[PDB]
């Protein structure tokens, strides 16, 4: 009874490049920090 | 049986897509990984289709919850609060983050039925009063209520931990006890995995969203507590020898203008 697929597909890629919204300048445009 | 699910909460990796892996992989840093799962039901592979959804991140993840969570699947949810043992300050503020993250999903999402409410409230009133017996008084529970159960990652390195800032029993206890306070406290229990070790979370995750496990502390190392293995005394007992009871600040201790001026002052 595998077919309820359509929960995840009622907004499945809505935002599937949504990491770059960094407030247009922030300095710092990574989502992730490096070494010390 | 009717849909089974879990939500894993990886904090920025953790050995998050290495645990996902043992069970049953591109990597794990964007977030909301959908993962299925096929656990045996005592006879054959009745098709337990307990979903799994990898959160990682803080960038709007309220928005995958919302994709990951239904309505009349809430019963069915076993999240799996996920934290690794390498930085213990990232367990002691992660657990209570992703605690907060459950609390605002449930003041979010959980609202709109009103009959799931006082259906909800009750069940996990009863649930609590079935999770003390068949193990083997009254703790502080907070408002949180549903199957939970946490896990932590890196649990194998003993000597690592000892060796590059603990090297006492105070710390590995004081991450013992407290992560024990604060599954009786969330009404949760605490399952301990590792690399190729500590096979013991699928026991429990069964034994809940309904095949039992004992309880291991002798050991010290491999730290099982299960579902019914929680008091206020023994969690005395354990940060009580040689550890301060109940400390408030050990917290900290395991975590042309310039030019032109002058030379006019100059020319005076």
């Amino acid at each position: 009874q595998e077919m309820f697929a359509w929960k995840m597909v009622v907004l499945s890629l809505p935002r599937i490049q949504s990491q770059r919204y960094q407030v247009g300048v922030h300095y710092e445009l990574t989502e992730e920090e490096k070494f010390y | 049986p009717s849909g089974k699910n879990i939500l894993v909460f990886g904090e920025d990796g953790s050995g998050k897509t290495t645990l996902m892996t043992k069970l049953q992989h591109g990597k794990k840093g964007r977030g909301l990984e959908y993962l299925y799962l096929s656990v045996h039901d005592e006879d054959r592979d009745d098709h337990t289709r307990c979903n799994v959804w990898i959160l990682d991140g803080d960038l709007y993840h309220k928005g995958l919850l919302k994709f990951a969570v239904s309505a009349e699947s809430l019963p069915e949810t076993l999240v799996i609060f996920v934290a690794d043992m390498s930085r213990p300050w990232t367990v002691m503020e992660s657990l209570q983050k992703w605690a907060s993250v459950l609390r605002e999903h449930i003041d979010k999402m959980k609202i709109p039925p009103e009959k799931m409410r006082e259906l909800e409230r009750k069940f996990v009133k009863d649930f609590q009063d079935y999770m003390e017996p068949e193990e083997g008084d009254n703790v502080l529970t907070h408002n949180l209520g549903i199957p939970v159960l946490v896990v932590c990652t890196k649990c194998d390195a003993v000597s690592v931990l000892e060796k590059e800032h603990d090297y006492r029993d105070e710390h590995l206890d004081f991450i013992q006890s407290h992560l024990r306070r604060f599954c009786l406290q969330y009404g949760a229990a605490l399952i301990y995995t590792s690399v190729k070790e500590e096979k013991n979370l699928d026991l429990l995750y069964k034994y809940i969203v309904h095949f039992t496990t004992p309880a291991l502390v002798v050991e010290k190392d491999a730290v099982f507590i299960p579902a019914g293995w929680d008091n206020e005394k023994k969690i005395a007992i354990l940060h009580e020898n040689f550890t301060t009871v109940k400390p408030e600040d050990a917290y900290e201790d395991f975590i042309v203008f310039l030019m032109k001026q002058q030379s006019l002052l100059a020319k005076q």
